[PDB]
């Protein structure tokens, strides 16, 4: 249904990142728990090209959290 | 079957029992009679108009209850001003300057009723700001269009203005005989009296108000010619040698020599000076 | 002249002004691209298979 | 019991064309009938109007006859067609007014329990006022006066139907009453307006010097409790405009700076403009 | 007479407008604006309003009853 809808605002999405071609010094960032769903037009280089993971809390890291947080 | 130039004169009452009707019975399609009378063939002269509510059956002519049509007209001639039912209004939401079929119908039944009862169509809903639509038409039997066509008689009168709208073309009326032209009666002791009493603005020129919202619509008047600074500005560095012209119609901007012209810095001045007078008259009244 | 835009009438729609590309622009990035330059001479490494 | 009325650019013709309608053959002089609308939020408006041939005897003031039946009529059919319009009141010209009112007000307030009466100058146009409207009130005249019948006049202001702006635009076209030409058409608004107040404040002074003279009842116990404020009220004190000597001048000062300079610069900069123009084109015509 | 008439026309309604997001500015005097349903017509552009806030994609104001640029 509405599926193709998404797909045409990503299309769009695409086109205005393209628009922009480095005009401006603003910066796009996408937050997701899972890459592999999303479109390959995003995914290939030349328009976002930074893939960074950020895991999980890494006990050690836990623990620096922790005393961050209390 | 004759049918000249014929013009209207419409009353402004009946008007505003129109515009009342409609936007009283704004998607209903609300119907009614125009009160007119035949004083010869072709200046016909209205100066009533009743509003009757359409029934829930919609557009039909038992809608106008003809019990309720003859106590109306008793009660019109016992009190007020008889006066004969040679045409209807309706509000027309809808499409523009034509009728819609059941329209087209009734209006057949009137005409064989009447003597032409005229086909006038008024969009209480187009009519906004400054167009009211008011266009009268006539049916027509198939011997008029196999005859000489276009109903239209032999003068230079009904060719004036005369633009139907393309909807209106295409339907039957508006083109099975003429448009019909409209007159308004703007008579004295009818019309002085509306120009002097209803639109009363007769002791409101003494207002003084210096500075009630005027000290911050100074700020932001000098803010806007700030703007309009850098406009002045953008514009005087511009200036190119390859005669301005050429550069200022594919550099528009709309700036303060081109769009913002020196009448609306007039309008700044004029406001201020206006209060400046009116705060000065009352200082010398003041004694 | 085909695969243009063109401007209509109301009721008639009747043709006003055959109006310059709107389907090209809106449209022009969907799988595909245009000429790029990406000239032969940043091509290096390759050229005994070029 | 209402605060006040107000009156719509819708029934003032109307009534005016009723009266000439019914005068044709009733040269009485005296056109009455009932005025319809709606009262809602202490602000009573009129939307229709009807007239019946009325005619009266100088005797006494109690010789008339209506056509109820067809009034009552109209009514029924008035709210048939459209249900919030109400008979708000009941309108007589002429406005020197005569004793039948009362029995008028009587026989109609059946209809509306705050029976008012409206009068509509259909010839006079004296300054602006096209109608007046009445309240009635007979709960005694005053604390220590005697009884009276005092019908007093509400205030009424004209109002602004909706959808009518366009049918009056379309009728006049020829004046243009608004703000257009804002410099020509506010001197126009100080001429009237000063005009209204020199007639309206003569006729104030004309009263209290028939007041001296006594010719007519005084009505002191309202006219003192009102004047006397307006004449104490310190509009007179200049040591406010002392306190505020740049009451506004220094925007008085910005305008002349930032208005007529303005205009001055920009007439500069057209006429330059033109004779570099006017000389190349002299020069390079040939 | 003539700067009355000039302040006679000038009235263009001034009443609440509407929103139709304007697509771009073709030509002067020509224009294709995009109201919320779709419905991409063109229409014709004043000159009261123009490049000082005609950016190409943003949303724009247009007449209640009209759908012209204001």
């Amino acid at each position: 249904g509405a599926d193709r809808e998404v797909q045409r605002i990503l299309l769009e999405l695409l086109n205005q990142m393209d628009g922009f071609d480095q005009n401006v010094n603003v910066k796009v960032i996408m937050a997701t728990n899972r890459a592999d769903t999303l479109d390959p037009a995003l995914l290939r280089p030349g328009r976002l090209d930074r893939k960074i993971e950020f895991p999980l809390p890494d006990r050690r890291q836990k623990r620096l959290i922790f005393s961050t947080i209390t | 079957a004759v049918d000249t130039a014929e013009q209207v004169y419409i009353s402004s009452l009946a008007l505003l029992k129109m515009l009342k009707h409609g936007r009283a019975g704004v998607p209903m399609e609300v119907m009614g009679l125009m009160l007119g009378e035949f004083v010869d063939d072709y200046t016909v002269r209205v100066i009533d108009v009743f509003a009757m509510p359409q029934s829930g059956t919609g557009v039909s002519v038992e809608a106008v209850d003809p019990v309720f049509q003859a106590k109306m007209l008793d009660m019109l001639k016992q009190t007020g001003r008889p006066e004969m039912v040679v045409g209807w209004y309706h509000s027309h939401p809808g499409f523009g300057c034509w009728l819609s079929g059941v329209d087209i119908n009734t209006q057949q039944s009137f005409e064989a009723l009447s003597e032409r009862a005229v086909a006038v169509v008024v969009d209480p809903i187009q009519s906004v700001k400054g167009k009211v639509v008011i266009d009268a038409f006539r049916l027509i039997n198939a011997n008029m269009m196999v005859l000489g066509h276009e109903p239209r008689q032999t003068t230079s009168n009904l060719g004036h203005l005369n633009k139907p709208s393309i909807q209106a073309l295409i339907h039957g009326l508006n083109r099975h005989y003429y448009s019909i032209t409209i007159n308004y009666r703007k008579n004295e002791l009818e019309q002085k009296m509306l120009l002097n009493l209803h639109k009363k603005s007769w002791m409101e020129g003494l207002t003084l108000q210096d500075y009630s919202e005027h000290c911050k619509h100074n700020e932001s008047v000098v803010k806007e010619m700030l703007e309009l600074a850098k406009n002045y500005n953008k514009a005087v560095e511009e200036e190119d040698k390859m005669t301005p012209e050429q550069l200022a119609i594919k550099n528009v901007g709309k700036q303060d020599p081109k769009r913002h012209l020196e009448e609306h810095v007039d309008v700044l001045m004029t406001s201020n000076i206006v209060q400046c007078l009116a705060a000065m008259l009352d200082t010398v009244v003041f004694k | 002249t085909p695969n243009c835009r063109v401007a209509l009438r109301n009721d008639s729609y009747t043709l006003h002004k055959i109006l310059p590309n709107k389907v090209d622009p809106l449209v022009s990035l969907m799988m595909v691209e245009k000429v790029p330059d990406s000239t032969y001479e940043m091509i290096g490494g390759l050229d005994k298979q070029i | 019991a209402v605060q006040k009325v107000v009156v719509h650019p819708l029934v003032l013709l109307s009534v005016v064309d009723h009266f000439n309608r019914i005068g044709k053959v009733g040269n009485q002089k005296r056109v009455v009938g009932v005025l319809l609308g709606s009262w809602q939020k202490k602000v009573l408006d009129v939307s229709n109007s009807f007239a019946v041939p009325f005619d009266e005897d100088d005797k006494d003031d109690s010789v008339w006859f209506l056509d109820h039946d067809y009034l009552e009529n109209m009514y029924g059919m008035f709210k048939k067609v459209n249900a919030r319009e109400r008979i708000v009141g009941w309108y007589h010209t002429g406005p020197k007014l005569h004793k039948n009112d009362i029995a008028i007000n009587e026989l109609m307030k059946r209809y509306c329990p705050n029976s008012v009466l409206v009068i509509i100058d259909v010839k006079p146009k004296d300054l602006g006022l096209p109608t007046e409207a009445y309240i009635s009130v007979e709960e005694v005249h005053d604390d220590g006066t005697p009884t009276s019948k005092t019908f007093e006049h509400v205030t009424s202001e004209i109002g602004a139907e909706e959808a009518e702006e366009v049918g009056v635009e379309h009728l006049l076209r020829d004046i243009k009453d608004t703000t257009v030409g804002t410099l020509s058409q506010r001197i126009t608004n100080q001429v009237h307006g000063l005009k209204g107040l020199n007639s309206k404040l003569l006729d104030i002074r004309s009263y209290l010097e028939k007041v001296a003279t006594g010719k007519l009842p005084i009505n002191h116990q309202i006219i003192y409790q009102l004047q006397d404020v307006f004449n104490l009220l310190p509009d007179v004190s200049l040591q406010e405009f002392v306190k505020a000597f740049y009451l506004k001048t220094n925007d008085q000062m910005v305008v002349v700076y930032l208005a007529s300079l303005i205009r001055s610069v920009v007439a500069l900069h057209n006429l330059i403009n033109n004779k570099i123009a006017n000389r190349d084109a002299e020069k390079k015509e040939g | 007479e003539f700067l009355h008439a000039q302040e006679e026309v000038k009235r263009i309604q001034s009443i609440p407008l509407v929103i139709g997001q304007f697509l771009e500015a073709v030509d002067q005097n020509t224009a294709i604006v995009g109201s919320t349903t779709g419905s991409n017509y063109y229409v014709r552009i004043l000159s009261t309003i123009d490049r000082e806030l005609l950016k190409p994609n943003a949303s724009v104001a247009l007449h209640k009853h009209s759908n012209a640029l204001v």
